[PDB]
């Protein structure tokens, strides 16, 4: 009895090693719009007579 | 200066006896308990760095 708690002792010590660890890289990124239009900004201006 | 006789009795024979298998009980309760943490450490621990 006094066995089982000495080799479960010994083994809960070598389950503690780590693995790997695992994260997201998305620092940076930005998300994108659409403009749907083209702005010109031109009138045209003519007299009454056309000239 | 008042020094008395130690009387020693049947009851207080009897009580030590009673103690000596207390006593020799404990000790082989110790020695177990020692060998196991002795035991325990050497599987589990490791030497110390700075």
């Amino acid at each position: 009895e006094d066995m089982a708690k000495i080799y479960g002792a010994v083994a809960a010590v070598s389950k503690n090693v780590n693995s790997s660890v695992t994260y997201e890289v998305k620092r940076g990124t930005h998300e994108l719009i659409k403009v749907p239009t083209i702005p010109h900004n031109l009138v045209l201006i003519q007299s009454d007579n056309g000239k | 200066f008042a020094l008395a006789q130690i009387n020693a009795d049947d009851e207080f024979i009897g009580a030590i006896d009673k103690e000596s298998a207390e006593y020799l009980d404990e000790y082989a309760t110790l020695a177990r308990d020692i060998s196991n943490s002795l035991t325990l450490v050497k599987a589990a621990f490791g030497p110390l760095e700075r």
